[PDB]
DNA sequence: GATCATATTGTCCAGACAGT
DNA sequence: ACTGTCTGGACTGGTCGGCGCTATGATC
């Protein structure tokens, strides 16, 4: 039998990524949370008691109904994701929970009120889009190539970023070099709540405890005797029994022998933590702190203290071991020990936290009812008593918002970011976009660096520049997360498998420890056939693919850690047993005749997701006939390591890193036909390609992802030369025919929108063309594309500050105030459309979408796949280029010396095969480590007649003279990106100034300043020119002139109705002098004297 | 979203014979072949008539009006 | 109480021998006795009973300089 | 229905400070 | 007189573009 081949490999990859996705992580998180995390949350809470005397409500299941929104009028409709985008509409669903009311006991008849609305994500099982087809979702308005995934709230696309957090309920441990300490700290979550718990070992030997809201770390023996154990020997055998570790705890209870009773460990943790206070206070104070703050996660009932405890020992043994050389310490970067936060836990949390809120308030509206209306009418009709104490919106207005703005409760912020649509692969990067919680202005070396175990599930190239570099990730394309499952079943399997359970065999050195999702559930015999016996369980189907089992084997300790929670980062390997692969030719072919699936082939244990912890017991074989009798596992596809921006990379092997990255973060600012429904998308800033191209040179996954239906780019015939030294520093030439023939032709599109917004007391504004007589009249002319409706014209040229909508507001506080919506004063173009819908409120909302013609010229950034990036230097009329004796005419034109300073030698490469394409007519392989080899490259192209290198005889275009080298000419795609130069020019002379500074405003949108920032002052100071600077920051910023007083220094007061300057403070009506100088320094010493300062200019004569 | 009328480089005109390109490609001959006996000679206007794709149906279904 | 044992091959290169080794804690340590047996090291007690009062003296006889200067850690020659 | 007072109180470096 | 500990402050600049928020439970 054969080895098999790359290509079978490839064909399984892609049958996997059609079952799957590349959105499959979001879906199946908010599926989950769907299913069941609304329900948990809902029992999580249970009851709500209000202020009524022998009255309870009771929560019962709740339900979430398909996406409906009811307008102003009342009637209720079926909303679409098209129709929430366009009128600006969250795309949610209701939500119903049942209520029911007990009274003296006596459950009484469920009651269905809706209790809110929740957004819906898009092509998930509770939305409209959920198992229809292209036709169908082109019939909607909806782009069939579109991954859903994300959220619509107020008609903005919300995508919500993953979060690497560490995993919950587990202690790591690493020691402090500057502290010279060994710490240890486990987050223990508990109902959307953290809490960091911290053992920490001294220089001294002696063992501390962090509790938060507790400012002194108290010591770990005073802890122990306070949740639950009394005598020295609880302690004593409560951590473990090796003599090291006996001994090590004699001397800390020895140390700590001046308390040993629970009450003054107590007193002493209620004094530390309120200092002052009467003792019986401080008791209950530190017994609320001890249950509610001492691993949340174990319980809050004084019951499950003692197993606290216990929770403590295997802590202590942690800090015990390092302390000791017994362990090393773990990688907190190890993704073994991180978990990644997807959508559905912070909508659980979320959604957790506007629940709680909405029972607080239907709990004191129930105590007002009955306050208020007495016994009599709150017993009468106990279903209508409830329903009508209930505001949904409380609860609504939480959750969107929180999806608006990004923010999440608990500190965290950033969770909810705007969809990214510049392409196609933008918004692909943004929906498996993983983030982190660090700060981004620290220095984390541990941290953004790139680490082993993010092979196959961080992509290793593709991260952003800047501060952002490390802590922001992107997910492989192999890379696939787990699904939350019952724990319970679980752990009774491991149970009957043959585990004895903790509680009845203590841990001992000679036995394997068995951990369940980081926590210790027994010992048993023989950790290797236990870990053997549930692999070929999993292989065999009887369990889960969710459940990973690993084996750890030190000389001194023996562990077995299960792992079946949410967050784990998983990739694909085929399983190999005896040196061959489980993978035979016919599941490919099955594969292939579509009798097989990728869940057939994951049923069968052929294909076993692993993630880090379980892959530190393999053995991987990188290629299918480099597998070995020692070999475990077997690579799929080695070029899927990557992410979906990063296969974009033709042949990514052969260039620099750097450079890598580069292009990898430029393929999602390309522009190109994005999406097939852009003309009837309301996005504010859109670009399209007039004649978008996917490139000859292209990896096979692109075809998978879904970029060559929707290109991003154009193939240009490049020649790497030096001409005229306008290419010179990563500058491009064009060429002029080129460009007049529509290559690389653009289209920007901005939206603007315009509310008929109703006031207070039946104010409204009015769609109409404003008169001349009324304040505020921009022109005449400014108005003359109006319609008669106050609404622009379609197909109207347009021009900066060019009025679009006609709206008139009421006057503050005389005639109607103007409030057109205009274009902005340094962009044109012509309206593309005019949208009139309603918004939520009813009230009359218009969109313009003004397209402008961006044709290519000088500044316009182009860039190459391999990080090759530049302005175009100079237009070059078609008669000055050169051109190759073949008849050839490049569109671009390169420096020889930016190629091998960024040994950008797969740009070369991109080059041959393009070349080698266009004269073959086959597309060129060009994916990862499976491309298509240069060498072959080299003797197509020998063999098509041209020569091996790829140079080609050209001759001058001015002076028509064979050129003396042999230029380099071949077909590199190049895509243009959105940084225009039409965007990025700004121009202010005079104009608006800030209200506060009197400086000049900020941005383009506004006709804003440039700012001259401290180092430009400083740089002016350098160069010695005073009056430049003057003129520079004072004469042409915020120059005022100010009257102060000469006898005190105080700003004197000039009168004009009096016509008089005179010093308030002081008096002074003749020593008044007029000094000239910055609006900021007098907004200075108004602070000053704000401040209680009081500053006494002494003023001086110029001469 | 549409095959250009003329070739990027030299501006020869493409469009024409795009369409029995596509046609003969999804007939499984070589397209090599068929640039050939198109008079598509030039490998700047065969990157032109190979590297394009259609979309413009696919943008037609979504009315403006 | 501690019973030091320590490699030759280090005590070559240090320079000195380990009873000078001894003359180097019997003042500075005068609540203990200091015995050497051949190239082991061992203490003795004069009064201890208590394990609290080990943890309190074990480590100043390692953080004890024998030679040299305090603050200096690595040492090399060009 | 239309109004109205109130609306809670992460690291690292350097200087000052109890403790021995 | 030393020594570890508590407290306080700063964390390169600039630019393009967007998103979104800045009331409410009584009273007549
Ligand atoms: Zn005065
Ligand atoms: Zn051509």
């Amino acid at each position: 039998e054969p080895t098999l081949t790359p290509d079978e490999l490839w064909l399984v990859m892609e049958s996997y990524w059609k079952e799957k996705g590349f959105v499959r992580q979001h879906l199946d998180s908010y599926n989950a949370f769907i299913d069941h995390g609304l329900q948990d949350v809902v029992n999580e809470f249970g009851e709500v008691v209000p202020d009524i005397p022998n009255f309870k409500v009771k929560f019962g299941k709740i339900r979430i109904g398909q996406p409906e929104f009811q307008e102003a009028q009342g009637q209720r409709r079926p909303l679409y994701p098209m129709d929430a985008r366009i009128r600006n509409l969250t795309y949610s669903a209701p939500l119903y929970l049942e209520m029911i009311p007990v009274v003296n006991g006596i459950e009484q008849e469920p009651v269905e009120v809706r209790i809110g609305e929740l957004p819906i994500m898009l092509k998930s099982k509770a939305c409209r889009l959920y198992g229809l087809s292209d036709e169908e979702l082109i019939k909607l308005g909806e782009d069939p190539k579109d991954p859903g995934g994300y959220f619509i709230i107020n008609g903005s696309e919300r995508v919500i970023v993953s979060i690497e957090d560490l995993a919950p309920n587990k202690t790591l441990v690493e020691r402090d070099e500057r502290q010279n300490k060994v710490v240890a700290k486990v987050f223990s979550y508990r109902h959307g709540y953290r809490a960091l718990i911290t053992v920490e070992r001294k220089k001294d030997g002696i063992l501390y405890v962090t509790i938060p809201n507790v400012p002194k770390p108290v010591k770990f023996v005073y802890v122990m005797r306070a949740l639950g154990l009394l005598t020295d020997k609880e302690i004593v055998e409560a951590v473990s029994d090796d003599p090291r570790i006996q001994q090590v705890l004699f001397d800390n209870l020895e140390d700590a022998s001046d308390i040993s009773t629970q009450e003054e460990a107590l007193d002493y943790i209620g004094r530390l933590a309120l200092p002052g206070q009467p003792k019986e206070y401080r008791l209950r104070r530190a017994e609320h702190i001890i249950d509610n703050n001492l691993l949340p996660h174990m319980g809050v009932d004084p019951e499950n203290r003692r197993a606290k405890a216990y929770y403590l020992g295997m802590m202590a043994l942690k800090v015990l071991e390092l302390s000791l050389g017994l362990r090393g310490e773990d990688d907190k970067d190890h993704y073994a020990n991180k978990r990644l936060k997807l959508a559905g836990d912070l909508l659980k949390d979320l959604f957790r936290v506007a629940f709680g809120q909405l029972v607080k308030d239907m709990q004191y509206q129930m105590t007002k009812t009955y306050q208020r209306k007495g016994e009599r009418y709150t017993f009468e009709n106990i279903q209508r008593f409830v329903r009508n104490s209930i505001r949904p919106d409380v609860l609504s207005e939480r959750i969107e918002h929180a999806l608006a703005t990004g923010s999440w409760p608990g500190g965290r912020t950033g969770v909810s970011q705007l969809l990214d649509r510049t392409n196609y692969m933008s918004t692909l990067s943004h929906l498996r976009r993983v983030t982190s919680p660090l700060s981004r202005d620290q220095p984390h070396f541990e941290a953004r660096d790139l680490h082993g175990t993010h092979w196959g599930r961080i992509c290793p190239t593709e991260t952003p520049e800047g501060p952002n570099c490390g802590l922001v990730k992107n997910l492989a394309l192999m890379s696939q997360i787990t699904t939350g499952i019952p724990e319970r079943e679980v752990r009774e399997y491991l149970m009957k498998m043959g585990v004895v359970p903790i509680e009845e065999r203590r841990p001992a050195p000679g036995l394997y420890r068995v951990y369940l999702n980081g926590v210790l559930i027994g010992t048993v015999e023989d950790g290797r056939k236990l870990v053997e016996r549930i692999r070929a369980d999993r292989r065999a189907g009887k369990i889960s693919d969710v459940i990973n089992v690993a084996l750890y084997e030190d000389e001194e300790v023996k562990e077995v850690y299960i792992n079946s929670d949410d967050g784990r980062v998983r990739r694909p390997l085929i399983v190999v047993e005896n040196g061959k692969p489980k993978l035979t030719r016919e599941h490919v072919e099955g594969i292939k005749n579509g009798t097989l699936t990728w869940s057939d082939l994951i049923r069968m244990g052929v294909i076993e997701y692993l993630d880090a912890e379980e892959e530190e017991n393999a053995y991987v074989a990188t290629w299918p006939w480099e597998v070995t009798e020692e070999h475990t596992h077997l690579e799929l596809m080695p070029a899927a390591i990557l992410g979906i921006p990063a296969s974009l990379v033709p042949y990514p092997e052969h260039n620099a890193a750097p450079r890598n990255t580069y292009g990898a973060g430029m393929a999602k600012q390309s522009l190109g036909l994005g999406w097939a429904n852009f003309r009837i998308r309301v996005d504010t800033r859109g670009h399209l390609m007039h004649y978008p191209q996917v490139p000859l040179v292209n990896s096979r996954i692109m075809k998978a992802v879904g970029f060559e239906d929707r290109p991003a780019g154009q193939n240009f015939v490049v020649a790497v030369l030096s001409y005229h030294g306008y290419n010179m520093e990563d500058a491009v030439i064009i060429n002029k025919a080129s460009i007049e023939r529509g290559l690389a032709r653009s289209t920007f599109f901005r939206t603007y929108e315009a509310e008929e917004k109703r006031y207070l007391g039946g104010q409204k504004d009015n769609f109409e063309v404003p008169s001349p007589n009324i304040q505020g009249y921009l022109g005449e002319k400014y108005y003359r594309h109006l319609d008669e409706d106050g609404l622009i014209f379609p197909e109207s040229k347009v021009e900066g500050k060019d009025v679009l909508v006609g709206r008139t507001s009421p006057p503050r506080f005389q005639g109607r105030r103007e409030t057109s919506v205009t274009v902005r004063p340094s962009e044109k173009g012509v309206v593309d459309k005019v949208i009139v819908t309603e918004t939520g409120d009813g009230t009359k909302l218009v969109k313009v979408t003004v397209r402008d013609l961006r044709i290519p010229e000088l500044g316009d950034k182009f860039a190459s796949r391999h990080g090759q990036k530049g302005v175009i230097g100079l237009i070059v009329p078609q008669e000055d280029m050169p051109w190759t004796e073949s008849g050839i005419v490049p569109d671009l034109i390169v420096n020889p010396h930016g190629i091998p300073s960024r040994m950008t030698v797969g740009q070369l490469i991109e080059a041959i095969g393009g070349k080698v394409a266009s004269l073959t007519g086959r597309r060129v392989d060009g994916t990862a480590f499976i491309g298509e080899p240069e060498e072959k490259l080299r003797k197509e192209l020998e063999e098509l007649g041209f020569k091996h290198s790829g140079r080609e005889i050209m001759y001058d275009g001015i002076t028509g003279r064979r050129l003396e080298a042999d230029i380099f000419i071949g077909v590199i795609y190049y895509q243009r990106l959105h940084h225009m130069v039409a965007d990025k020019m700004h121009a202010r002379s005079r104009g608006p100034v800030q209200v506060l500074t009197k400086q000049p405003t900020e941005g383009r949108a506004r006709e804003g300043g440039l700012r001259f920032g401290e180092m430009e002052r400083d740089v002016l100071i350098g160069h010695g020119a005073a009056m430049l600077l003057i003129e520079r920051l004072l004469e042409e910023s915020d120059k005022t002139e100010v009257w102060v007083c000469e006898s005190c220094g105080h700003l004197a007061l000039e009168d004009k109705r009096r016509g008089k300057v005179y010093c308030p403070v002081c008096g002074e009506d003749e020593r008044i002098s007029k000094v000239e100088m910055s609006y900021a320094f007098k907004l200075l010493l108004d602070e000053l004297k704000a401040m209680v300062i009081r500053p006494s200019l002494r003023l001086k004569d110029r001469v | 979203m549409i095959v250009p009328v003329r070739c990027f480089t030299c501006g020869k005109v493409l469009a024409d014979k795009y369409y029995e390109f596509k046609k003969r490609v999804e007939a499984g001959e070589d397209p090599g072949k068929v640039l050939d006996d198109l008079g598509v000679e030039r490998y700047c206007c065969r990157r032109t008539l190979l590297s394009h794709v259609e979309l413009i149906d696919q943008v037609m279904v979504y009315k403006v009006y | 109480e501690y019973v030091v044992e320590i490699d030759p091959e280090r005590l070559e290169k240090a320079g000195l021998d380990m009873e000078k080794v001894v003359r180097k804690l019997t003042g500075s340590f005068k609540s203990a006795e200091f015995e050497a047996e051949g190239y082991t090291l061992v203490v003795r007690p004069k009064k201890v009973t208590k394990l609290s009062d080990l943890r309190k003296i074990a480590e100043k006889v390692k953080k004890h300089r024998l030679k040299g200067l305090s603050g200096v850690g690595k040492t090399i020659i060009r």
